[PDB]
C-alpha cells in the first residue's frame, strides 16, 4: 500500500508544522517479503 | 439494504465508496457502473399506537 501527498510549504522548516493526511494512492497485490528499502536517485551524464 | 437512495451533496474523495455516520452504518454508497455517490436513508417508521 501506497499512500501520497504534496503539500506546498511556504519558505521555511522543511518538516512544517500542523497536519496534511495521506490518500491512499494505490494497492497492489505483490506477495512478497520486504525487510530491506533503497532510494533510487537520478543521475545526468556530464559530457566534458 | 433496504432504504431509499438519494442525491448526495457530499464531496467523496476518489478512493472513497462507502459513507458512514456517527454510528458507522452505512449512509452513502458509490456504485461501480455509475460513478455517483447514492445516500442511503432508512425507510419511514415509526410506532403506532391505537
Ligand atoms: C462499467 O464499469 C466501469 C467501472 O466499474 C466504469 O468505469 C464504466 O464507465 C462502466 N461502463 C459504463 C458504460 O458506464
Amino acid at each position: 500500500k501506497i499512500y501520497s501527498k504534496h503539500t506546498p510549504i511556504n519558505l521555511g522548516r522543511d518538516l512544517p508544522q500542523g497536519f496534511s493526511a495521506l490518500e491512499p494512492l494505490v494497492d497492489l497485490p505483490i506477495g512478497i517479503n520486504i525487510t530491506r528499502f533503497q532510494t533510487l536517485l537520478a543521475l545526468h551524464r556530464s559530457y566534458l | 439494504g433496504t432504504g431509499v437512495l438519494t442525491e448526495s451533496n457530499k464531496k467523496f474523495l476518489p478512493f472513497q465508496q462507502f459513507g458512514r455516520d456517527i454510528a458507522d452504518t452505512t449512509d452513502a454508497v458509490r456504485d461501480p457502473q455509475t460513478l455517483e455517490i447514492l445516500d442511503i436513508t432508512p425507510c419511514s417508521f415509526g410506532g403506532v399506537s391505537v
